Formats: C-alpha cells, structure tokens, sequence
C-alpha cells in the first residue's frame, strides 16, 4: 500500500493500529446515502431512534495478530503469614493518576473512595467545604513466595514448614589476596585446617 | 568461579547416587555419567557456553540394570564405565560402534559375586586392576581383563561405603560403618593398617581419653567416600569426629604415607558431616608463599581438592590451611557424589534431591598448571 | 489594565479550585508544560505494548508556536498505565484509607522527533492509510506535507525544513486540513482565499516535490474556515466557512462554483466541523454563537439541535471514537464541554438545571488559556489530548462514575 514516492507504514513488534473504521462495511450504503441526500425528506428523526435503542459503542483497541502473544508461566504462587489484615482491595475502585507539571510533589498514583454531593461533573468549579479543606495540598514535600517447579515440589513435601534455599557461594580467596573481603577470609578461616603433633 | 545448579531433573526425579567425568578426555568438551534409582545410567555432554555457563547435552541411557544404580566411575583411560548398583553386580560398558541414544553403550563384563548393594569403585592407576565396595561385608579386586574375581576383603563388619586405590600401586583403603578405617597391603593381600580409634590429647585429671574417629549410623549418607590424593601421597578420609571440648565436630582426616595410623590434621567442617572427597587431576604451581608451616605437605607442586558434606562443598588446596572456595544451600537434600573434570575446569555434583549442578572456574583460576606433570614413584 | 490583573487572579483561582476537585471528577490528569505552545494536537493510531509492562506508549502530532524563533513539527511520547495494572493492592496508607500513597509510578511524557518547520504549525494532520505521511498548514499560501522517517530525529543544525512535497493551491493561510480516509493519497485544504483545494499526491514521482491542485471549490464567499472529508463516502466532503454556511459538496459534480448542498448552519462564523464515525447521516458544526449545531444529511434545512453550554466562541468540535452518542467541543472561555447525545430533551431537577442542558455530560476546566486544538484518543477511551495558548499540553480522562455509572 505504497502511496506515490512514500514506503507503506511500518507495523512494529508489539505494535497496533487502531480501526480505521467503526463499522461494518455495507455494500449499497453509499448508494442509499446519495438517494437520501437528494431526498431531502425529514421523514427519519434520528434523536428519536436514539433513545429507542442502545449507544453503539467500542471497545479499546486489542491485539489481533497470528501468533501474537503466547506465553508460559513456570511459577506457583504460595502466600504464607498473617499480614495486616488489609480491606479487600476490590472495592477500592481503580487507581487514579494524577500528575501535575507544577507540583513538586511527585505524582500521585492511588485510589479515591471520599464521597461528596456537591462536586459534579457539570460544575468542576463547584467548592465542597467541610469534606476538603481548600488549601494547597503541595505545599511541601506477609510472604508472598514465587516457587518454581522444584521449589513447588518441595514446598509440597514439607508444607508450610518449607522456605526456598539461599544459595551461599564464596569466590576465590586465597592467603596472597590482598584487596579480597575479611568476610569472607574469616568465614573461610571457620574451616581452617586443626593439625595434630 | 560460578555455580550454575540444574533446575531439570535427570533422572524423573529420582536421587542422583553418583558422578564421574571421562578423565580420558584431553580436550574442552567433557563427558559425565550419572547414576540413580531410576535403574539408569545416563551420559551426559558438558561444555562451557560463550558466557561461561556450563550446559549439559543429553547423550545415552543404560537402563541394563535392574535396581537403583549407587555409583558410577570411569576408568583411567575413560574408555570402561564402571556401574554398580543394588542388584550386586558392576557393569563394564564400552562404546560400541534404543532410539534415546545420540551414542550407544554395551557391557563388556558382567563382574560378579557381591552378595548386596555395591557402593563405590575405584579403579587402579594401569587400569587392569579394579575394586569395590559392598553392603555386604566385603571389598572384592577385580581382574578387568580377566573379568573374574580375584581377592575378596571380609574383614569389614558392616557395609562398606567407600575403596580407594593408591596411584603408586600399593595400597587399598577402605572406610566401613563400623568406624573403621582399613588400609590393605596390595601385595600381601591381607590388613596393613586399621585405624579406628583417636587419643584425645591429654584427658582430665590425667585420664587416657580416647574417641572413635567416624561416624556412627546417623550418617545420613549411604557413602564415605575417601580418596587418595593424585600423587600418593596424602588420603582424605570423610565422616570424622572430633571432640574439641565436652561436644563432637564433623571433620575430615588427613593421612599421611610416612604413617597411616594417625593423621597429620584435620579440616573442620561445623554443621553436617563429610561425606565424599574428590581430587582435581591438575598439578598446579605454588602460589607466591607467604612462609609459614601451614601447608599440609611440602612439595614443588600442590593439589585442589573439595570435600563434599551433607548441604556443602568446600575447597582446598595443599599449601593453605583454611579452604579457599565454599558453596553450601544449593540442593534440599544430603549430597551424595563430586568428580572433577579433566581439565579441571568443571566440579559436577550430585545431591539426592534429583538434581545436580556445577561449579566452573575460568582461565587458570585454580592455579598456574605445571609444564609437566611430575612422574610417580610406584612401589609396584 | 485592570483587566488582566482580575482576569489573571479568577483564572489562577478557578484553576486552583479545579486542581482541588481535580480526584473527585478524573481517573487520569497529566499536565505537561511544552517549550512553546502548541496551535494543532492529533493522536497517533500507534500504541505500542511492550510485553511484560503495565503500560502502552501512544503518540501525539503537535507543532510550535514561536513568535520569532525556529518552528518545529514535533512528535511525541506519552505513558498510560494498563488497564490490567489499574487494580493494584501495592500498599495501604492506614490514615487516609486509600489504596494510594505516591510512590514512584508517574506518566512519562517526552518528545521523540522535532522537524523544523518555516512559519508556525496552524494544523497538522497524519494520513490514515499511512501515519507517517503528515500534512501541515503554514502562515504560507503552501500547505507542507513530511515523511517523519526520511527526516533526522533531530532537527536540522540551522535553516528552514526540507518538506518532502510542497502543495501551492492557495494564496493565504488556512487552519482546515483533513486526509480522504477512503481515497489513498487525496488531501483537503481550507484557508482565508475563501476556497477549497484538493490534491491527489498517489501519483507523484520519486523525485518529485511540487504538486499543484488538482481541484479548486468556490462556493463560500468568507474565509473557508474548516473542512473534512466524510468517512465513508469516498466523494461526499463538507465545509464550514465565516459567511454562517456549512456546504456539502460532491467530487462528481462539475460545478466547482456551487456546493451540491448549502445550509444557513449558524448566525456567526462557524469554525469547525465533524462527522460522526457510527451514523452516516449525523454531523456536528461548532460555531461563534457559542454553540454547536448537530445536522442530519437526510434533512438538510432543519437543525437536529443546538448545544449551547459555552460561554464564548468554539474552535474545536470532534466525536467520540468509541462511543456515537458523545460529543467534544472546545474555544475560546477555556473549557472542554464534552455532551451525550441519549440525554437531549430529558427531564430534569432544579438545581441540575443550574449547570446547563441535560446533553451536557462533563466539564473540562483544566486549562487556563483558550484551548488550542484537543483530540480523543482512539485506542484508549475517555481519553483526550488537549493543547492550549498557555503552552499547556493536557491528557486526561474524566472519572469512570461519569460515563459509566
């Protein structure tokens, strides 16, 4: 699809394009539409139709493509601890983001369940005393274990008792070392040879 | 040096009982045999990849035996593979030029009369001579050649878990789980040196205090593989207890050839008890020495080792004392076998967890090989 | 005078009372402060999702406003978060009792390509059968047409641009400019020459960068303020010019003096129209009479209705991709008025009434200059691009209790 001297666009990876169109092609459409744009006749009431059936709508643009996104999990999630004890975060809402250029304060990433009668959509500027105080607010500035297939076996072997391994490697380190870690020189020295005369 | 543990099972998650390497390799490439209790032996293709992680090519099963398979081992030259097992008979396969297999084993001889389970191989320096450990009492040599039984070692009261040979041809040690340590003249065939008790310095009021060396049965490894070390001269026992005050240290022991009823010292190792030993096959020059009378025996060259307990791996050289490489807590059962690679350059272990793994080391990072590897004085 | 000194202390008040109740009305607000202002703003059709991240990378087309420095074509970058990772139990601020806290999570706003560009950047537009193929008007009688990738990503060390066709229909400069989405290649420009033109650039040659108009419409007898090519007849276009007419023209026909339709559409100047993308028939003209005309093509002499919400002249009127029953249109008093079309001649309660017609469905106060230009975007809905006078970018999305409910 080579427009005059300009190459076609060029699809990324994990790219996508939103439709180019919102609705399904009809062949005679077209036609119809010259008849009833020399008609001229105000027989069709389209507000009327609106309300007698439902907005058509769409929804955010998806991945489409042959072999697109295809993936493999090697993990099982175990939770183990009490916690808090923190409310159920599904009736917290969705997070809200709000970023401003001015503000000092970083952005705010988080969610909003305060209730009001007086801040509507159609009057951002009307003020809710006694809920917000109108001053400016930038003024200044338990386990949840990831086991993998071995790590799930054995964790189904012992139970809860189970905690994954902490591998403890200590590199090379020799007595001509000079610059090398007293750390691990000390905890290498533990295992220090006990000779018997 | 880098630790790279296998998060794939070799064999169907069965225990991993043994490793070796083919010493006979003279290359880069190095090939590896893994015995379990899946009744299989399994050769493996390891190499280095261009970042320096070891990566294993699956080569051949051997399912000819019919019991779980405890110890595999190669010989000198690495053209016989070794395999005993519960079933008590050791197979000796040979390549020979079953759709799993990229290349194709079959046993040579069929080496008989144990009466249990067999434990640990350790073949001679000329490769014509062969011994082996049992459950069942016994240590047997074996003729390869002849494929026959040649003296059978009944002096043992209990299973037998580990044999090593004498690279100068005259020794055959034995470490048994009476708490035992027997050392056989090769020639004599009969008991050289017993070594099972340990005076405890001077006791408490003048007292003779005196330990067993090795563990009792609460070892929780079937093996106590001893090696000697490539020269002759030093043995490394595992599975030794020490009593530094009123409580009990596992260690391992070092023998020496000038005596071999007692030790020249021992390497502590606090936790869990030792278990295997394992000699790296490359004579390394001596590091720039800081003259002290730390090291376990003088001479021109020195050795790398690692000692192989329960959950750790420690390594050694000859001239230091304190061991200069430690890896523990990278396998969720008792370890059971360690081999070096030819080179020296790979250290396979096997835990009985079902998974094994490496520890690598680059360019002459163990140390400064020797232009020549220095002759031995055989006894023979 | 005075008046800037009071003009200046209500706007920065009503700004700050907005900003105030900003959490209460929006799920999104990132306000970004450009080097310059910016006269045009249009979403990219590109959003990439880099795999094993919660968010998407969409892409704005703007330009620069500069009074007497170097002009730039610029397109940039903006960050928004998944809808995935929207729902996220990170921590709980015990006092407060949100979900919330501030953390590090921020929307990353950053210019990707500045091409120069000689004269300021009235509109610029992407072609849809190939976005990187991007159409400007100049304060020139020439309208530019660049190809973002055969240009440095960086601007050039000094000297104007080297645009990669040169279209010379006109004689003065023009703000309306829209691509032909059924017709590869067939551009429409609108400009103070009170005439149409229309190119065809799929046949140009390799080497060639000139283009003269391959048709000229002479209908409107004022400046021809905007123009747009309806979107899914490949022959129908309508125009919206200062002599109050909004006239529906036909390629086929040969009289390039007399539209194939004409309508008294306001009593003012009307600066801008849209069709609507799910009906054919519907149409939307925002005028000076602080209002905005809805148009049937079935009915040309009778106005469907007429919004009149703002309080001062409308420059911007664009449809909802996502939604036929939502309008946007924004001007001159600094608001974004955006309507639902499902709530005209409702019923409704005192003090409701207050804030205006029941189709009025939300306000958009933000800005604190006239708003330039804004755009929805077409890949994430509810969200809009709006650029003002103030060098003032803002992307934002009202609160789901809105439109949802």
């Amino acid at each position: 699809g080579s427009c005059g001297k300009f190459a076609p666009f060029e699809i990324k990876e994990h790219m996508v394009l939103a439709p180019r169109r919102r609705t399904a092609f009809h062949p005679d459409l077209c036609s119809q539409l010259d008849q009833l744009l020399q008609q001229q006749s105000g027989e069709f009431s389209f507000l009327k139709d609106l309300k007698g059936r439902q907005p058509l709508r769409s929804g955010p643009t998806h991945v489409s493509t042959r072999n697109a996104d295809i993936f493999n999990s090697d993990v099982v999630i175990v939770e183990r601890g009490k916690g808090d004890g923190v409310p159920e975060r599904r009736k917290f809402g969705r997070m809200k983001l709000l970023q401003f250029c001015e503000n000092h304060r970083p952005a705010y990433w988080g969610t909003w369940n305060k209730k009001t009668a007086l801040i509507r959509a159609r009057d951002p500027w009307a003020q809710d005393t006694k809920l917000l105080d109108y001053e400016v607010d930038s003024d200044e500035e338990k386990v949840r274990q990831k086991l993998k297939a071995k790590e799930w076996d054995e964790f189904l072997a012992k139970g809860k008792r189970f905690r994954v391994l902490q591998p403890v490697k200590i590199g090379c380190v020799w007595a001509a070392d000079r610059d090398c870690a007293g750390d691990d020189l000390k905890v290498l020295q533990q295992f220090a040879a006990c000779f018997l005369e | 040096m880098k630790v790279i543990t296998c998060e794939i099972a070799w064999h169907n998650k069965e225990p991993v009982y043994s490793l070796d390497f083919q010493h006979g390799t003279a290359g880069r490439i190095h090939r590896l045999a893994s015995a379990g209790v899946d009744t299989n032996v399994r050769i493996w293709k390891v190499e280095k990849g261009p970042d320096g992680k070891a990566i294993v090519e699956f080569l051949s099963n051997l399912a000819r035996h019919t019991k779980a398979v405890n110890v595999v081992r190669f010989s000198p030259t690495g053209e016989i593979l070794a395999s005993g097992g519960d079933d008590a008979v050791i197979l000796l396969w040979k390549v020979n030029d079953a759709q799993l297999n990229k290349e194709n084993w079959t046993v040579v001889k069929t080496l008989r009369g144990h009466l249990e389970d067999v434990y640990d191989i350790c073949w001679a320096t000329d490769g014509n001579l062969m011994a082996s450990a049992s459950v069942d009492n016994t240590a047997i040599i074996w003729d390869v050649s002849k494929g026959q039984k040649i003296s059978i070692f009944n002096e043992h009261k209990s299973y037998v878990q580990g044999v090593t040979w004498d690279p100068l041809g005259q020794y055959v040690a034995t470490l048994s789980c009476d708490r035992v340590l027997r050392v056989y003249s090769i020639q004599k065939k009969r008991v050289a040196f017993n070594v099972s008790k340990m005076l405890s310095g001077i006791g408490a009021e003048g007292e003779a205090r005196s330990y067993r060396m090795f563990h009792d049965d609460s070892m929780k490894s079937f093996f106590r593989r001893l090696s000697f070390t490539p020269d002759g001269s030093l043995l490394l026992t595992p599975a030794g207890c020490v009593e530094s005050g009123e409580n009990v240290m596992n260690t391992t022991y070092v023998f020496s050839r000038k005596n071999l009823k007692r030790p020249i010292a021992h390497l502590p190792c606090p936790g869990k008890a030792t278990l295997a030993v394992r000699c790296c096959p490359v004579y390394f020059e001596l590091r720039p020495v800081v003259e002290t009378g730390v090291e376990l025996m003088s001479l021109p060259y020195r050795l790398v080792f690692a000692v192989a307990s329960e959950d750790s791996v420690l390594l050694y050289d000859t001239q230091q004392s304190f061991p200069f490489g430690y890896v523990s807590n990278i396998h969720y059962h008792t370890l059971s076998d360690i081999s070096w690679s030819s080179d020296g350059a790979f250290l396979a272990i096997s835990s009985t967890d079902g998974y094994c793994s490496f520890v690598t080391f680059e360019k002459d990072e163990l140390g400064i090989p020797l232009k020549e590897k220095p002759v031995l004085n055989m006894r023979t | 005078a005075f008046d800037d000194a009071v003009e200046e202390r209500v706007i920065n008040e009503e700004y700050k009372i907005w900003k105030k109740n900003t959490p209460f009305l929006y799920d999104l607000v990132m306000t970004h402060a450009l080097e310059w202002p910016s006269l045009t703003a249009q979403w990219l059709p590109d959003v990439t999702r880099p795999e094993g991240k919660d968010f998407s990378i969409h892409r704005l087309v703007l330009g620069t406003h500069t009074s007497d420095e170097q002009n730039h074509l610029v397109i940039a970058s903006v960050q928004l978060p998944n809808d995935d990772a929207q729902f996220d139990a990170s921590h709980y601020d015990s006092e407060k009792g949100e979900f919330g806290g501030f953390g590090s999570v921020s929307g990353k706003i950053e210019i990707e390509i500045k091409i120069n560009h000689e004269g300021e950047v009235n509109r610029a537009r992407y072609m849809p059968q190939n976005p990187c193929i991007i159409a400007t008007k100049t304060p020139s009688s020439d309208v530019l047409v660049f190809d973002y990738t055969k240009h440095p990503s960086k601007p050039d060390p000094s000297g104007e641009c080297n645009p990669d066709l040169r279209l010379r229909g006109h004689q003065k400069e023009g703000y309306g400019l829209s691509w032909n989405p059924n017709l590869s290649g067939h551009l429409l420009s609108a400009s103070d020459d009170h005439t149409i033109c229309l190119w065809d650039i799929s046949a140009v040659p390799k080497e060639g960068k000139v283009v003269d108009a391959k048709t000229i419409f002479t209908g409107h007898t004022a400046v021809v303020e905007d123009v747009s090519w309806h979107l899914l007849h490949e022959s129908l276009f309508g125009s919206v010019a200062d002599d109050q007419k909004l006239m529906i023209w036909d390629t086929r026909s040969n009289n390039t003096s007399k539209p194939s339709h004409s309508v008294d559409a306001h009593t003012a100047e009307v600066n801008c129209l849209s069709f609507n993308p799910y009906s054919e028939f519907i149409l939307a003209t925002g005028s000076a009479d602080k209002t905005v005309a809805l148009w049937d093509l079935r009915n040309l002499k009778l106005k469907l209705h007429s919004f009149e919400s703002h309080k001062d002249e409308i420059f911007q009127v664009q449809w909802s991709p996502h939604n036929e029953t939502i309008l946007a249109s924004s001007g001159t008093d600094r608001r974004l008025n955006v309507w639902d079309l499902s709530k005209i001649g409702e019923e409704q309660s005192p003090e409701d009434a207050e804030d205006g017609p029941p189709e009025l469905l939300f306000i958009h106060g933000g800005h604190t200059a006239k708003i330039s230009d804004f755009s929805w975007n077409p890949n994430e809905p509810w969200v809009i691009c709006s650029v003002s006078e103030d060098n003032i970018m803002q992307v934002w999305q009202m609160a789901e209790n809105i439109y949802n409910d």
